[PDB]
């Protein structure tokens, strides 16, 4: 159990001491000081007509007119905070929401130009980078994207879960509030 | 439950680490301290909330 | 491309065995359930729709602000669960 190579330095004399503080590699004493110097899943079906109702709606009306859009997702997902998160979560930490909602903000700033998009909607995201490339400011896009496509974005995250090396009940608590979401926008259709 | 520990595991590659999740992770135990026999790098923050969260799950009982 | 970058960054010669993503958690905040999926973002190619048919010091002030606020809004859903009890 040595951070260097495994034998303060054994077989050695009191004047070589040294214990500053850097990385530690024990490599198998650097394989054996070089061989002694080379020998000397799917979401549930419940009010799932939406997708199939948008799909079609993307091939010519890209699902938007606008581009100064009124719909926004700082909105309704503040709402979350104030209408679910005291009722339906059990008392304790709202860990389990804020953190998710910061996660889906922050996975919402930089999600476009992989993937979640459309051709139309490509050329769409094109003219408003070059139309705000005019006073070099950053592309933020919460003020001029809908909260229509969120449920695709939440619909297209389960199969690149598992495209990643990690544990199974991330995967179960991720369905578990994909549930929760669903429910929450069971009733809110008009939204 | 007796849960006999698990006395630990030298520097090898058996020693696997892979800290996801703070809340909720359902470790059993057998974690350490940051700055197969799966362990987590828990911190004071991750047991401080989920102790929280606990006393406030069993406070109807 | 996204993929030629990364071909060119890491899958060259430098990093292989070791994991960028390993030092990512110590300056991220707010981000806790996903994060090896965002180191790979420039590995994988776009592509366009489709559908199957079957369907740390300033970080720690922050998490210590974040968790007050969640201590009060417990006392108040403490507060709202003997009103409404």
């Amino acid at each position: 159990l040595a951070f260097h190579g495994p034998l303060h330095y054994q077989g050695w004399k009191s004047s070589w001491d040294e214990w500053v503080g850097y990385d530690r590699i024990r490599a198998y004493n650097e394989e054996n000081i070089a061989m002694k110097k080379r020998l000397a899943l799917q979401i549930p079906i419940k009010l799932k007509s939406v997708l199939v109702d948008d799909w079609e709606y993307v091939t010519k009306d890209k699902k938007i007119c606008r581009l100064p859009a009124d719909v926004t997702v700082e909105m309704v997902l503040n709402k979350y905070e104030h209408e679910v998160s005291q009722e339906l979560e059990s008392p304790g930490s709202q860990s389990q929401l804020s953190e998710y909602c910061a996660g889906l903000k922050l996975y919402f700033d930089k999600c476009l130009g992989n993937m979640l998009l459309y051709r139309l909607e490509r050329l769409q995201y094109d003219e408003l980078l070059k139309k705000s490339s005019k006073d070099q400011k950053p592309l933020v896009p919460i003020r001029i994207y809908g909260a229509i496509h969120l449920l695709r974005l939440i619909s297209v995250l389960p199969e690149l879960i598992s495209s990643t090396t990690m544990d199974l009940q991330s995967c179960q608590l991720l369905i578990k509030q994909t549930e929760d979401f669903l429910v929450w926008l069971l009733m809110h259709v008009d939204e | 439950k007796v849960w006999k520990k698990q006395r630990l595991i030298n520097k090898k590659n058996q020693l696997y680490y892979e800290p996801l999740q703070k809340i909720g992770y359902q470790n059993n135990g057998n974690i350490q301290i940051i700055p197969d026999f799966k362990i987590t790098q828990i911190d004071e923050n991750s047991i401080k909330y989920d102790f929280f969260d606990k006393i406030y799950k069993s406070k109807m009982v | 491309c996204n993929e030629c970058k990364f071909k060119i960054f890491i899958n060259n010669s430098m990093a292989t065995l070791k994991k960028i993503e390993s030092n990512f958690i110590k300056q991220n905040n707010n981000v806790k359930i996903f994060a090896k999926l965002l180191f790979n973002i420039d590995s994988h190619n776009p592509k366009q729709f489709q559908l199957p048919n079957y369907i740390t010091q300033i970080d720690e002030n922050s998490i210590k602000y974040d968790f007050f606020d969640k201590i009060y809004k417990s006392k108040m859903v403490q507060k709202r669960k003997l009103f409404q009890f």
